[PDB]
RNA sequence: GUUAUCCGGAAUGAUUGGGCGUAAAGCGUCUGUAGGUGGCUUUUUAAGUCCGCCGUCAAAUCCCAGGGCUCAACCCUGGACAG
RNA sequence: ACACCAACGGCGAAAGCACUCUGCUGGGCCGACACUGACACUGAGAGACGAAAGCUAGGGGAGCGAAUGGGAUUAGAUACCCCAGUAGUCCUAGCCGUAAACGAUGGAUACUAGGCGCUGUGCGUAUCGACCCGUGCAGUGUUGUAGCUAACGCGUUAAGUAUCCC
RNA sequence: AGGUGGUGCAUGGCUGUCGUCAGCUCGUGCCGUAAGGUGUUGGGUUAAGUCCCGCAACGAGCGCAACCCUCGUGUUUAGUUGC
C-alpha cells in the first residue's frame, strides 16, 4: 500500500523549503507557497509522486535485483550508511568518484586490488613489512576504504539508484542518465525534476525528512527482499 | 643510444655462453674454436635445413670445456626436425665439428636440448617474423601474429621493433609494439633479446625483440 | 589475456560494419608533425538498426574498431513502414549539414550521397531517396541523418497521439 | 542478453516514468570545538550577528537564523539575539560550508489540506509503517561475515 | 575520344531555396513623399479567390491506350489532365 | 580648458553633451479614461544634421603642436628622445559630408526561464516622515535556461521564434 | 671472383646530441560536431610527472629512484706467496 499521512510531513521539514531568490522555475506549475525567504512545496503532488515511488521501488525489486544509494554529502553521511547496512545495500560512504558506474571496468580492476589487500588486512600478515610497505598499504587502502568500502558487494549495475539531494552529485546523476540506469532521488526547491524520470520532491534541511523518505524507501526494500 | 638488455646484465641472472677458462694467448685461440663452432654449427643446419622446409631456430650454442673435452649444448626450439632418426643429425655434426678442433685431440660431446616454449625465445621467435616477413607480408599482420602467437604461449611483456624499409618504401622508419610491463632498466626483471637482421630483397631489415619473462 | 579473442569479438553477423571514411588528422608536438587515424565507421543490421562511430587511433584497424565500440553503443531503429521504405518525407540538420531525405516508391534503390547512402544501406530501407543540401562533411552529414530518422513517426502512433481512430490510409 | 536486460529495465522505468505524471495527485575557539562533526545537545548561542545566531549544539556548530528563530512581538531587545542561552532547535540545513547545522523555528507553517482517498486503507498502512519503524532502531552490533566462499567477479 | 555551345550538378541570383556581430555584405543617424503591408466587430457588392457549364488555345510534338511496318526507330487512329 | 564630484552613472536620433546661473525651446517617461477613432509601420528618390583633420572671410593666439630648424642615438636617421617652433587648435559666418560615424548588430510589432544590479516614476506595508520591503511599467547592465550558431558567443535591449519595410 | 668504386637522402647495426633533462604516451570514461582536451591541470614538496591533498577522471606502460659494480664501518669463516 505504502502509505505516509500528509499531517506526518507536514509538520516536519518538508515543506520548509529552500530560498526564494534561487528557485530554477520549471517548478513553478509545482511549488505551492512562499514565507519569509523559504519555499513551500507542494505536499499532495509530492505524497503522490511518493506513491509511485514506492510502487515503482517495491515492484522493481519484486521482480528480484540489487538497488543502489549514493551518500556524500556529510550532512547526510552516516544516515544513509544506517539507511543501507539494514537494507542489504550497498552505498556510497562519503565522496564519489567520475567513473564508478560507467567506467566501471577499471573500477573493477580497482576492486581485485581492493579484494586482495582486504584479504591481506584479514590474513594477519600485515605486521611483516615493516612501516613502509604497511604505510603504502594503509594509505590506498584508505583511499579505497573511502569510495569502495561500502560498495564491496555489488557486481554490474544497479536497477535503481536513489542519491543525496541534486547539488554534489550531478556527476553520479549523469553517469546514470548516460548508462540509462533510473534513478528516483530527492529535489529541492530549484532543481530539475527531468533530469531522473521519477523524483520526490522535498526539502532536505531537515535530517528527519531524509531520514522519514530514506527509512520509508528501506523498508520498501526491506519489504521487496520479504519475497 | 640505449644499452642492450644481454650485455647489461652480466653480473646476476644473465651468465655467459662460452664457458671456458683461460690464460692470454690462449684466451684469443679458445675465442678462434669458439667462432669456428658457432660457425660450422650454424653454417651446417641452415644448408641441411635449407634444403628442409621450415625454420629450425637455434637460440644458443654453450661451449664448456671441464677437462680436454668439449659441451657443446644447442638449444633449438624445435630438435626433431634436426636428426637423421636414429642419431646421424648429431652424429654427422659430430663430424663436421670435429673437422675443425683436432689441434689436441680431444673428445667433444655435441648434445642438444628444448627450449621450454619455443614462442618466448627471441631468437626463435624472431627467426618466425624474420621468415614471415621474409615472405610478402605486412608489417601488422605479422607482427600482431606474433604477438597473439606469442602471448598464447605463456610471456608476461614484450616489444617488438622492426626497423627500416617496410613494404613498399624509400623512406626507413621504425615500428615497435609493446605490451606489458618491459622494464628495460630493472637489472633483475630477466629480459632476454635478441637482433636478428633480415636480408631481404629490396633492402636490409632489422627485427629486435625484447621478452621480459 | 586469455588469447586471440575467439569468443570475445562477437562474429558479427548480428551487425555488419563499414568505414566510410578514414581520415590520417595529425597534430604537431615539440619533436614533429604525428599522425592519428580517425575512421567512421557505421555498424548496423539490415533490420532496421544503426548508428555512427567515429574514433582514432595510431593503428588502422584498432580505430576502426574503437569506432565500431562506439558506434554499437549508438543505435536508433529505423521508423519504416511499408515496403521497406519511409513513412514520409523529412529534413533535419546537424551542425551545417542540412539533409533531405524522402520515401520512394518499391522499385527505387537507394540513391543518396555516400554518408547518407551508407548508412542507408545499413539500415536496411530499400527505398528512399535523400538529397544533402549543406556540407561536404561526411561525419555531420550521416549524424543528420541519424537526427533526421529519429524524429520520424509512424501512422500507428500518430494514430495513437492524435486520438482519431483510423481513416485517410490506404494501408 | 545483459544489454537487452538493461533496455527492458530502462524501457520499464520510463513507463513507470509514463503512467503518472499524468494524473494522480569566539569563532575561533567554536572552530577548535570543532574537531569532529557528531553530537547535537541543547542550542548554546555564542555569538549574535544580524542575520542570524550562531550555535554550540553538544560539539557541532549551527545557524539559527531570523526567519527560524520565535517571532517577537515584546518590548525590548534586539530581534535575531541570543547571550548564551540554551534553546531546543531542530536539525535544519546543516551548512555545507565549513560543515555547521542550521536550525529552524519555521512558524505557524499551516499548509490547506486536500482529502485523499482511500485514507481507510492509507491510515492502516500508516499503522503498519509505524509499526516497522517501532522494530526498527538498532544500535549495537555489526552484520557481516555469513560465512562463504569468495570467488573472483569475471 | 578531344574540342565548342547550352542546361544540370549550382541552394553558386535563393518563389519553391540563401545570407548581412566576427567569413563578401546594415546606409552615420533621423524626418518624410510616392509606393508596400496593416487592429476588432457587424453589414453590402464580388475585383481577386473557389465551384459548375460553355467557347477557344491549329495540325504535328510530349503523356496514355491500341494498330501497322519481321521488332525498334518511325508512321498512323482515338482520348485527356494540366494550364 | 574646466580638477575632486565622475558611477560598470543621466540625456540626445546619431555625432555628441559636465564650472555655475538665467532666458527661449525640443524630446522622453508615468497616471486618470479626459478626448479622436486606426490617424499605424517602413521609406525608393528627396531633405536635414553630421567627431576630427581640411578650405574661404575676419578676429584672436597662453599652452600644445604637423611642417620646418638645431641638438642627440645611429653605419645612416628625412623617425622614436630633447630645445625652439609656423599653419592648426578657439570664436563669427559659411563650404566640405568623410571616420574602427562600432553595439563591427537598419527599423517596428507580438510571443518565449530565472539570479544579481542601476535610473526614473506608481501602488500597497511600515510609520503617519525620512527610511524599508515587495511590486506595475519604461530604460540601462551583468551571469544565464530554451533555441539558434561553423565556432566564439547572443539570449526579453536575441544573433530565438514569426510578420512587415528598406 | 675482387671493388677501401658511388649513394649514410635506399638501409641495418652502432653512436653522438638536446640531457640524466623529467618528461612522452596509452587503455576506459567524460567534454567538443571535429581537430582535440581531460589524466599529465591546481594547492603544497622534492634532484624527479618524487610524494601527498582537491579535482571527470580512474588506472597503466616507458621514463626517475632501487635492485648492479666500486670506495666507505663492523661481524662470521680461511690463513699463503700475504700480515
Amino acid at each position: 500500500y505504502w502509505n505516509i499521512n500528509l499531517e506526518e510531513m507536514m509538520e516536519a521539514g518538508v515543506h520548509f523549503g529552500h530560498g526564494t531568490r534561487k528557485w530554477n522555475p520549471r517548478m513553478s506549475p509545482y511549488i505551492s507557497a512562499k514565507c519569509k525567504g523559504i519555499h513551500i512545496i507542494n505536499l499532495t503532488r509530492t505524497a503522490r509522486f511518493l506513491s509511485e515511488a514506492c510502487d515503482l521501488v517495491f515492484d522493481a525489486s519484486s521482480r528480484g535485483k540489487q538497488f543502489l544509494i549514493v551518500g556524500t554529502k556529510n550532512k547526510a553521511a552516516d544516515s544513509v550508511a544506517r539507511a543501507a547496512i539494514r537494507a542489504r545495500c550497498h552505498y556510497v560512504n562519503k565522496k564519489w568518484l567520475g567513473g564508478m558506474l560507467t567506467n566501471w571496468s577499471t573500477t573493477e580492476t580497482r576492486l581485485h586490488k581492493f579484494r586482495d589487500l582486504r584479504m591481506e588486512q584479514t590474513a594477519g600478515r600485515l605486521a611483516r613489512l615493516p612501516k613502509r610497505d604497511a604505510a603504502v598499504v594503509k594509505r590506498q587502502l584508505s583511499h579505497l576504504q573511502t569510495y569502495l568500502g561500502g560498495i564491496k558487494y555489488m557486481t554490474g549495475l544497479p536497477d535503481i539508484v536513489i542519491i543525496v539531494d541534486q547539488q554534489e552529485e550531478y556527476t553520479a546523476l549523469r553517469e546514470c542518465i548516460t548508462l540509462g540506469i533510473p534513478t528516483i532521488c530527492l529535489i529541492d526547491t530549484n532543481c530539475n525534476p527531468d533530469l531522473a524520470d521519477i523524483s520526490i520532491p522535498a526539502n532536505d534541511d531537515a535530517i528527519a525528512s531524509i531520514r522519514l523518505i530514506l527509512t520509508k524507501l528501506v523498508f520498501a526494500i526491506c519489504e521487496g527482499r520479504s519475497s | 643510444q640505449k644499452i642492450n638488455p644481454l650485455g647489461f646484465r652480466l653480473g646476476t641472472t644473465q651468465s655467459h655462453y662460452s664457458l671456458w677458462f683461460s690464460q692470454p694467448k690462449n684466451y684469443a685461440e679458445g675465442l678462434q674454436e669458439d667462432q669456428k663452432i658457432r660457425d660450422c654449427i650454424k653454417n651446417y643446419v641452415q644448408k641441411n635445413t635449407k634444403t628442409s622446409s621450415g625454420v629450425e631456430g637455434i637460440a644458443r650454442i654453450e661451449i664448456q670445456k671441464r677437462i680436454d673435452l668439449i659441451q657443446v649444448i644447442i638449444h633449438m626450439g624445435f630438435p626433431k626436425l634436426l636428426i637423421e632418426n636414429r642419431p646421424q643429425g648429431v652424429e654427422d655434426l659430430k663430424i663436421n665439428v670435429q673437422k675443425e678442433l683436432n689441434c689436441v685431440n680431444r673428445k667433444l660431446n655435441i648434445a642438444i636440448t628444448r627450449i621450454a616454449k619455443p614462442y618466448g625465445d627471441p631468437n626463435i621467435l624472431a627467426e618466425f617474423i624474420a621468415g614471415q616477413l621474409k615472405s610478402r607480408v605486412s608489417f601488422r599482420k605479422a607482427m600482431k601474429k606474433a604477438i597473439e602467437l606469442t602471448e598464447q604461449a605463456d610471456t608476461k611483456g614484450i616489444q617488438i621493433q622492426i626497423a627500416g624499409r617496410i613494404d613498399g618504401k624509400e623512406i626507413a622508419r621504425i615500428e615497435w609494439i609493446r605490451e606489458g610491463r618491459v622494464p628495460l632498466q630493472t637489472i633483475r626483471a630477466k629480459i632476454d633479446y635478441c637482433a636478428y637482421t633480415v636480408r631481404t630483397i629490396y633492402g636490409v631489415l632489422g627485427i629486435k625483440i625484447w621478452i621480459f619473462m | 589475456g586469455f588469447g586471440s579473442k575467439s569468443k570475445k569479438e562477437k562474429i558479427r553477423d548480428g551487425f555488419e560494419e563499414n568505414v566510410v571514411q578514414v581520415r590520417r588528422v595529425t597534430k604537431v608536438v615539440k619533436g614533429g608533425k604525428h599522425m592519428r587515424f580517425r575512421a567512421i565507421v557505421v555498424v548496423g543490421d539490415k533490420k532496421g538498426q544503426v548508428g555512427v562511430g567515429v574514433g582514432k587511433a595510431k593503428e588502422v584497424v584498432s580505430a576502426v574498431q574503437k569506432a565500431a565500440v562506439d558506434a554499437r553503443r549508438n543505435i536508433i531503429t529505423v521508423p519504416m513502414t511499408k515496403y521497406l521504405t519511409f513513412p514520409h518525407r523529412n529534413e533535419a540538420d546537424y551542425g551545417a549539414a542540412r539533409v533531405m531525405l524522402r520515401p520512394a516508391a518499391p522499385g527505387t534503390g537507394v540513391i543518396a550521397g555516400g554518408a547518407v547512402r551508407t548508412v542507408l544501406e545499413m539500415a536496411g530501407v530499400e527505398n528512399a531517396l535523400g538529397k544533402q543540401l549543406g556540407s561536404n562533411n561526411a561525419l555531420n552529414n550521416a549524424r543528420a541523418t541519424i537526427v533526421a530518422v529519429q524524429t520520424m513517426r509512424q501512422f500507428s502512433d500518430v494514430a495513437r497521439d492524435r486520438g482519431i481512430p483510423m481513416e485517410e490510409l490506404w494501408k | 542478453t545483459r544489454e537487452r536486460q538493461k533496455l527492458k529495465q530502462l524501457f520499464e522505468d520510463a513507463y513507470e516514468r509514463c503512467r503518472n505524471a499524468p494524473m494522480e495527485g569566539k569563532a575561533m575557539a567554536d572552530s577548535q570545538a570543532q574537531l569532529g562533526i557528531g553530537s547535537v545537545v541543547t542550542g548554546t548561542v555564542q555569538s549574535l550577528k544580524p542575520y542570524g545566531a550562531f550555535i554550540d549544539i553538544g560539539g557541532i556548530n549551527g545557524l539559527l537564523h531570523v526567519s527560524q528563530i520565535s517571532h517577537d512581538r515584546v518590548s525590548d531587545i534586539a530581534t535575531v539575539l541570543q547571550p548564551g542561552d540554551t534553546l531546543k532547535v531542530m536539525i535544519l540545513s546543516h551548512d555545507r560550508e565549513r560543515g555547521r547545522v542550521s536550525l529552524s523555528t519555521k512558524k505557524l507553517e499551516p499548509t490547506p489540506g486536500d482529502m485523499i482517498r482511500n485514507p481507510k486503507l492509507v491510515f492502516e498502512k500508516a499503522e503498519e509503517m509505524a509499526q516497522t519503524f517501532r522494530q526498527r532502531i538498532a544500535q549495537a552490533e555489526a552484520m557481516a561475515r555469513a560465512d562463504m566462499l569468495r570467488f573472483q567477479p569475471e
